[PDB]
C-alpha cells in the first residue's frame, strides 16, 4: 500500500532555467529523493567541453600572438566556458578562421550538422588589425566530472606536437539545484508531497533527460542492496 | 675560464590544494584542510554553496 510519483510539467522559464516536479509523493520522501538527487545531478552528468586547443602560429600558453590584443593564457580561459553539444559522435574537431578588426563571437566556428553551438553570442578574443588573423582548431570530448591536464597527461601516449594547448576540461551540464517539497493535493489525501526542482544548466542538457538519467545511476546502483552478496 | 653559458627558463603553474596557506586581511591564517567535492558543501534555500 504505497504511492509513486509521475512527472509533471516542466516550466520552462529560460534557456538555462528549468522547474520540473515530481507530483504524487508519499509522506516522508519529500527530502528522501531530492537530496539523493541534487547530489547525482550536481556531481555525475555527462556533459562535453573543451579538451585541447591549438593555434596556428604560437607554441606555449605564455605567448602573445600580434594583432589580437589577449595574451594566449586568456584565449584558453576563454574557450574553457564555452557550451556545445554534440548528438551524433563521441568527440569532434572544430574550426575557427577569421580576419578583419572586431570581436571574434563563438558564432564564427565552421558549421557542422553534429556540433551545435549554444551560447554564439559569446565572446573569444578581439582582432584590432586590418592585416590580423587568428585560426585555431579547438577540440571536444564526452565525459563527466572534472579531469584536469595535469592528470590527462599520465594518458598521453606521447603527444608529440608541441603546439598543443592543453586546456583543463570541466563537463557538467548542471551548475545549482534547488529543490523545495511542498504540500502536494491530490483530490482525496491528507498529507501528499510535491518536488519542485528549480534546476539551472548551461544551456546544454535537457531538463527531463537529467532526471531520467538521474534516477537510473540511483536505480542501478541500489542492486547491490536488493541482493546482499554475503 | 667560463666558455659559455645557457639560461633556460619554465613557467611552472601550480593550483591549489592541501597544505598552502590562504589568509584573510585580519590576521587569520589557515592552512587548507581539505578540498571537498562541489556538494557536501553547506547550500543555503538556492542551491548557492558556500
Amino acid at each position: 500500500e504505497f504511492l509513486k510519483p509521475r512527472l509533471v510539467d516542466i516550466e520552462q522559464v529560460s534557456s538555462t532555467h528549468a522547474k520540473v516536479t515530481l507530483e504524487p509523493l508519499e509522506r516522508g520522501f519529500g527530502h528522501t529523493l531530492g537530496n539523493a538527487l541534487r547530489r547525482i545531478l550536481l556531481s555525475s552528468m555527462p556533459g562535453c567541453a573543451v579538451t585541447e586547443v591549438e593555434i596556428d602560429g604560437v607554441l606555449h600558453e605564455y605567448s602573445t600572438k600580434e594583432g589580437v590584443q589577449e595574451d594566449i593564457l586568456e584565449i584558453l580561459l576563454n574557450l574553457k566556458g564555452l557550451a556545445v553539444r554534440v548528438q551524433g559522435k563521441d568527440e569532434v574537431i572544430l574550426t575557427l578562421n577569421k580576419s578583419g578588426i572586431g570581436p571574434v563571437t563563438a558564432a564564427d566556428i565552421t558549421h557542422d550538422g553534429d556540433v551545435e553551438i549554444v551560447k554564439p553570442q559569446h565572446v573569444i578574443c578581439h582582432l584590432t588589425d586590418e592585416n590580423a588573423s587568428i585560426s585555431m582548431r579547438i577540440k571536444v570530448q564526452r565525459g563527466r566530472g572534472y579531469v584536469p591536464a595535469s592528470t590527462r597527461i599520465h594518458s598521453e601516449e606521447d603527444e608529440r606536437p608541441i603546439g598543443r594547448l592543453l586546456v583543463d576540461a570541466c563537463y557538467s551540464p548542471v551548475e545549482r539545484i534547488a529543490y523545495n517539497v511542498e504540500a502536494a493535493r491530490v483530490e482525496q489525501r491528507t498529507d501528499l508531497d510535491k518536488l519542485v526542482i528549480e534546476m539551472e544548466t548551461n544551456g546544454t542538457i535537457d531538463p527531463e533527460e537529467a532526471i531520467r538519467r538521474a534516477a537510473t545511476i540511483l536505480a542501478e546502483q541500489l542492486e547491490a542492496f536488493v541482493d546482499l552478496r554475503d | 675560464g667560463v666558455l659559455k653559458i645557457v639560461k633556460v627558463y619554465l613557467a611552472v603553474k601550480r593550483r591549489i590544494q592541501p597544505g598552502d596557506k590562504m589568509a584573510g586581511r585580519h590576521g587569520n591564517k589557515g592552512v587548507i584542510s581539505k578540498i571537498n567535492p562541489i556538494e557536501d558543501m553547506p547550500y543555503d534555500e538556492n542551491g548557492t554553496p558556500v
